[PDB]
């Protein structure tokens, strides 16, 4: 069946998804997956109405928050989950406003 | 109104294997969801097996999400459900202590729940304790298997 | 400080399970697939939905991943696709018990 | 007063290179965001360069998101903004047609916009047309570089 258009997401979700996709790109141990995640992030970027500066600052927040270590019963580092936690964090939140 | 310790220990041994092998044993919907990679945490599933075969059948209740094994019995797949379920069928815990250490459970045998923060996928771990070791891994303060888990409480019921 | 999973809505928790599972199916990296499926199992635990919702959703996921999605960049925009799938009409009814 | 076609065409040539090389040429925050992997679509950036250096400065306006190059001039990074901007400085489009082919643009030279569906990251492509080819790649119906893009309109302004 058909996928939703990017325009059907809220502006907030568009920014969150940018942050999440960009985080995935930073943690991916994969050149192809990194290129995919960054191309994906650039689609959310186009859809957003926020100024560039919001994204520039968010990228700094991302690099800082990615350093946090999380875990679970599995032996990995749960980075994929962390990407979502970061997108929805208080530190990213004010960058959702112009 | 509690399972015998010897029988519980024996049942747990049969499922004291990795999650894929737990699925091979149980078959049915349990195996299907394990093989798909959807069920990763075998902990509530192991204890469901123990209870099912020690006279405390996992019920059909809206409170606790379950799937069936090939035995047509029910298995919980969320550890938070198994944690909530146990006091409703075992009664009030015999021991509930914060910052749990093994000495607090010396000379005791039964079912133990370690709860705490730091595991994103699990509020705790449910297992058996024989007075010296757990049936799989313990998660006391300082237990080597904790990883990011920080134990804040252990809750326990003696079995004879 | 990162937010606790409990601060998300039940809908968001299911959407994130779907997105994570999708990522796990498209990732080339073994380490990333494992992380993605471990991450998913964490959303699974936090959800209150029946297992059946997840079983059916995984089949919807396999079907929708076949959609070809494109942009000005040469790739297949899989990571974008994972989010679109999580938020698709085909997934929506599995958000209710 | 629209820019001259020859100047526009020559300026475009200078930025008819991949996005990394566009960043190298423009420097400043444009290069920084390109090097960071944040800006991927060079299309509105190229046309910003052309307009800036052919007598139409890209403004500091809230309507159009911009960053600066080393020249301290402004460059748009969203193609939707460049599409919206063009009529505000060039006036009403000379030609606007559905199902675009070169037929409608024979004997014409100037700035062309192809809009359509199928690119998740872009509502269209903005470039120059010389009467035979585009300054990078055209996106008429059946154009070989379309990929998943399907044009539903072309909008055009004559230069010279």
């Amino acid at each position: 069946q058909t996928l939703p258009d990017i325009s059907t997401f809220s502006q907030q979700q568009i920014f969150e998804n940018w942050v999440q996709n960009r985080c995935i790109g930073k943690i991916a141990d994969s050149k192809s997956l990194k290129e995919d995640a960054d191309a994906s992030a650039a689609a959310w970027l186009e859809a957003s109405n926020l100024p560039a500066e919001n994204f520039e600052k968010a990228d700094e927040v991302i690099v800082s928050l990615l350093k946090q270590k999380v875990g679970g019963t599995e032996p990995g580092h749960y980075q994929i989950l962390k990407c979502t936690l970061i997108a929805n964090s208080d530190a990213i939140r004010p960058l959702k406003s112009s | 109104m509690r399972p015998a310790f010897g029988a519980a220990w024996n049942r747990f041994k049969e499922v004291n294997v990795n999650v894929e092998q737990v699925g091979k044993l149980l078959g049915g919907k349990v195996q299907h969801n394990i093989d798909a990679g959807i069920f990763k945490n075998a902990c509530p599933i192991r204890m469901s097996y123990v209870l099912n075969y020690c006279g405390i059948p996992v019920p059909s209740n809206s409170k606790y999400a379950t799937v069936t094994g090939s035995d047509k019995k029910r298995y919980m797949f969320r550890v938070k459900d198994m944690i909530a379920f146990l006091p409703t069928v075992l009664g009030k815990a015999d021991i509930s202590v914060s910052s749990p250490t093994p000495a607090q459970f010396a000379g005791k045998q039964g079912i133990i729940i370690f709860t705490g923060h730091g595991w994103l996928d699990a509020t705790g771990h449910v297992t058996l304790w024989n007075g010296n070791i757990c049936s799989d891994d313990c998660h006391f303060l300082g237990s080597p298997g904790n990883g990011s888990f920080i134990p804040t409480n252990a809750t326990f019921w003696s079995l004879k």
